[PDB]
Formats: structure tokens, sequence, C-alpha cells
């Protein structure tokens, strides 16, 4: 999403996943 | 009934089935070995290969291994690379490859697989929808938008495509246009449309356009379990955390941090003013489409629990002071930042992304009138040298109608009920 959810919730996903 | 067996595989169905049963009984040891024997014995069999891959996928499950899942991802690939692969099996194998790449975090790879799937199956609209998700996940909203336009042009009633189109429109500030798509897609009841992401933004779009319908949808989203409450609509939550719009320092337990901020507020102020004067470019405009109007910029010292070295060269004493408080410098779901807001500014009602932080505001330069902040149903004012604390996972709104700038210092902290383990493990936001 190459942008971050700082003050709001505007990105499709706010996190980066990597594992279990 | 999925057709997974090509002509040759039909001749070895007995061995294939025997092996699948060992997988379905959790004997991933034995199942891996049996499907391995079948792959050696029948190196061209797609179903044997798919069995190997499914067992590799399960083994990466048990041992929770990126190398393991990467192997399974190649084996799903291998299935697709064998001759005479049945279409249903081809689709299953590549779809799971894309999904497991995403589950691992390889969004670029997933995207590649999804493009392949759409080339292979040009009439499958769910695959096209899935491709749009891949684009969204890499932050490529332009391509996502075209994909969902194509879906709708063929199947204008597709609810999944409706909600996602409306999401993209809303994110682009096309608020009014966004509303009918989010509403109709939610109302479709189709698979993947019952997602709090679309309730959240449908309500927010309505509020921005002054359509009183907004809280109706908020309530519906809370009815379907997506929000903690109508007033607290964050989506990256840990349930079971105390929920109130406004906190006292005592209630939060971070009494020592409040003391340090208030006792040393003038040093923090002066360092921020010095950056405003000599390095104003370090203040960046708010960039999450939260303003109706006005000028609002922030100078960030920490984000996702990582110190910004250049920034802290500009506020060195403030960063040194803060380093003593891991409850904030290690809040990987918050920031530490100066915030300047000028007259003529109105921040739309808005919600933060996580209930895992509380937000402290230290007043640095506060005009005597014109500045205020509402959280939930209560509006408050800042004070120079004093800390306000609110849970920004509740709807909040800000106004700046003074005759000079308002400067505060924002210090996010882990929600106090969160346990050390959670603070180490929660993904960063």
């Amino acid at each position: 999403n190459q942008g971050k959810c700082k003050d709001g919730l505007g990105e499709y996903t706010c996190t980066s996943l990597e594992g279990f | 009934k999925p057709k997974l067996l090509n002509k040759f595989d039909k001749t070895i169905k007995a061995e294939l089935d025997a092996a699948e049963k060992l997988r379905k009984r959790g004997k991933i040891e034995e199942a891996v070995n049996a499907f391995k024997e079948l792959v050696r014995k029948y190196p061209q069999s797609p179903r044997a290969r798919y069995g190997k891959a499914q067992c590799e996928d399960d083994l990466a499950e048990k041992r929770r291994s990126n190398e393991v899942l990467r192997g399974a991802i190649e084996t799903y690939q291998e299935v697709a690379s064998l001759p005479d692969v049945p279409a249903d099996l081809l689709k299953l194998s590549l779809k799971r490859r894309s999904d497991r790449q995403q589950f691992l975090g390889h969004m670029r790879g997933s995207l590649l697989t999804l493009q392949r799937l759409v080339q292979l199956f040009p009439n499958d609209t769910s695959l096209k929808n899935d491709l749009g998700v891949g684009y969204l996940l890499i932050g490529d909203n332009d391509n996502a938008k075209k994909v969902y336009e194509e879906v709708l042009s063929v199947t204008p009633n597709d609810g999944f495509a409706k909600v996602h189109y409306g999401f993209i429109l809303k994110a682009q500030n096309k608020i009014a246009e966004s509303i009918p798509y989010l509403k109709e897609g939610i109302e479709s009841g189709d698979p993947g449309t019952d997602d709090g992401r679309f309730y959240f933004h449908l309500g927010d779009a309505m509020q921005r356009v002054g359509n009183k319908e907004a809280y109706k949808w908020y309530e519906l989203g809370h009815k379907r379990g997506h929000f903690a409450s109508v007033w607290q609509r964050s989506l990256y939550n840990v349930n079971g955390l105390k929920a109130q719009p406004w906190w006292t320092p005592k209630e939060t337990g971070y009494t020592e941090l409040v003391k340090s901020l208030e006792r040393n507020w003038k040093l923090i102020r002066d360092e921020g003013l010095a950056v405003m004067d000599k390095a104003k470019g370090l203040f960046l405009p708010e960039d999450e489409n939260l303003r109706e109007k006005g000028d609002w910029s922030q100078f960030t010292l920490w984000q996702q629990g990582r110190r910004n070295e250049n920034a802290c060269k500009g506020a060195p004493k403030t960063c040194t002071l803060l380093e003593k408080f891991p409850e904030t410098t290690g809040c990987r779901r918050g920031q530490i930042k100066y915030s300047i807001m000028h007259p003529g500014t109105h921040v739309w009602p808005a919600t933060g992304p996580t209930n895992c932080r509380l937000r402290m505001h230290l007043g640095l330069v506060i005009p005597k009138e014109g500045c205020k902040i509402r959280c939930a149903n209560e509006t408050k004012t800042w004070e120079e040298g004093k800390v306000l604390i609110f849970d920004d996972s509740f709807e909040h709104e800000v106004w700046q109608d003074a005759s000079s700038f308002r400067l505060i210092f924002i210090v996010d902290v882990w929600h106090p009920e969160l346990t050390p383990q959670q603070r180490r493990s929660l993904p960063a936001i």
C-alpha cells in the first residue's frame, strides 16, 4: 500500500504481513 | 464437483486417493512421502504434484516456515508447469499460490500470479476481482480502479466489485460518487462485501457530504461485528481494552511520562519553534485526506517505534528526553510528532486505525481562543504546558479559528492494558 495509516484509516490495509 | 484428474491421473486415481487420505488425516509426514513417491513414479501427474504442494503448504503451516511455504509456492507453480493440467486444478493451484504469497507478505509475487490467472481465465470475474485486490495490496490504486471498472462493465451487479470501487473512489476524495457503490455493494450481501472497511468509509463519506444517513450504517457495521461500537470504529483492534473517549493521566498509568512532558514543556516547545523557523520543510502536510480545509503539518520524531535520525538532529533534547519512555518510543502503532495547525482549519470527523494506542497532546503554543478538539461527544481545549489524553480510535474532530498558529506535541502510548508480549508481537501500524 506504500503509505501508512498514521492519523486515519485510509489505506486498504494498514499492516505488512510476513509470517505465522 | 471440481474436475482435478486428467486422462492419465484417472488411471492412477487409487494411489492418488490413498495419498490424499493420509493428508486429510494430518499425517503430513506420511502424506508428503506418499505424494513424493507418486511424483517420482508419475513425474508428469498434476494431481500428484498438487498433493505434494498441499502437503508442503501444510508443512509450512506446522513448522511456520517461509522457506517451506516458498517451496510449496514453487510446487503450486510446478503443478501449473506440468502438461495437460485440468482447468479446475490449474485455477485452484495458482489461486492458492497467490493467497499463500499474500499470507506471507509477498504482495508483488501474488500480483504476478493473479495476472497469470486472468490471462488463463478471461471470463472469470472473481479472478478479476482478486487481481484488483492484488493491486490494492501493493498500493497501485490506479490499476485496481481499472480492474473493477472492467468487472462492473460486464457484471454491473457484482457486489464485491461495487464495494471495492467505492473504496477507491472514497480514497481519491470522490466522496459523493463513492457513496452509491459502497452502499450497493454492502447491500448486495455478496461474498467479501461484509467487511468493516466498507462500513467505515461509507459512513465517513456520508458525514463529509452532510447526509444524515451515516450513523445508520455505522450501527449496521456494529451489528455485523466489525466495530467495537458506533463511536469507536477502528479496525485493527485488540478486544477487551477499556474504551472511553477521554482519559486522565492517572487512568492511563503513565503519570511519569505526563510529568516529564509538563515539567519540560518549554524545551520541547522551543525546539519545535526552532524547526519552524530554520527548517520548516521538516513539517510535512497531513496526507490522509482528513481536512475539510486549512493548513496542518507535522514533524515526526518517531513512527512505528523507529527514531527518525535526521528529525531528532533537529529536536535533540526532546528526543533525548523521550528516549527514557519506551511506552511511547516503542509504540509501534503510534507516532511522536510535533503538529502545527493554522487558522481556517477544520479536520473532518475521523477515526484512528487501532484501539492499541492512546494519544497524548501536550500544548506548546495555544491561542487563547479558536482552537478546540472533540472526541466522541465532548469538546475540549488545549493548555500550554498541559497534557490532554484521548483514545483516537473514537470519532474525533478539530477546529482552528484563532488569529495565529497552534502548536502541540503528540505522544502516542501503548494502551495500558496491553501486555508486554502483545507490545512485542502486534504488527506495526
